[PDB]
Parts: C-alpha cells; structure tokens; sequence
C-alpha cells in the first residue's frame, strides 16, 4: 500500500 | 514558513502532519513548501 | 464536488 | 490536447464522464489537467 493521507471528502 | 494560498496543515489520528489543498480539494503528505514528506 | 479519493481509485 | 501526461500522472473519468488526473508521486487527484493547470 502506498502512504496516502485521509481523503478530502472524509475530513472536510 | 506560510503554506501556499488555499492550503492547510492537518494531523492524522497518529499525529502525522498532512496537507489539505482547498483549491483542488485533495490531500497529500508531501509538503508543498518543500516537495518532501 | 471533490475529485475521487486516491485510495478509491487504486 | 496532443501532449503526453507528465511522469507519475494518469487520466481517468468519473462515471458521469468528467476527466480527472491522478498523481501517483504525491498521491493526489485533481480535476486540473497537469498539462494546462486548468480544469
């Protein structure tokens, strides 16, 4: 898996 | 140093900084001031 | 709207 | 647009046919075409 941060849609 | 306009720093559950781009509505671990995570 | 989440894409 | 996408980038379409762009280096997606800087 790559390191990707929380998605914009999930945190906004 | 200030982030580019429209950008914010947030933190994951484990306290890792990440960058939220409100212009494009996306997120990255790569600091746009430096180009590194 | 926002573009699709990276982790949804892959 | 005849230009290739730059290194790390891929173009996809949403279900409703909107182009978007995936950056596999920064792990981002955007409606901004990396060739033009516009959506």
């Amino acid at each position: 898996t790559p390191e990707a941060p929380p998605c914009y849609m999930d945190v906004i | 140093k200030p982030l580019p306009e429209g950008w914010e720093m947030r933190f994951t559950v484990d306290g890792i900084p990440y960058f939220v781009d409100h212009n494009r509505r996306t997120t990255t671990y790569i600091d746009p001031r430096t180009g590194k995570s």
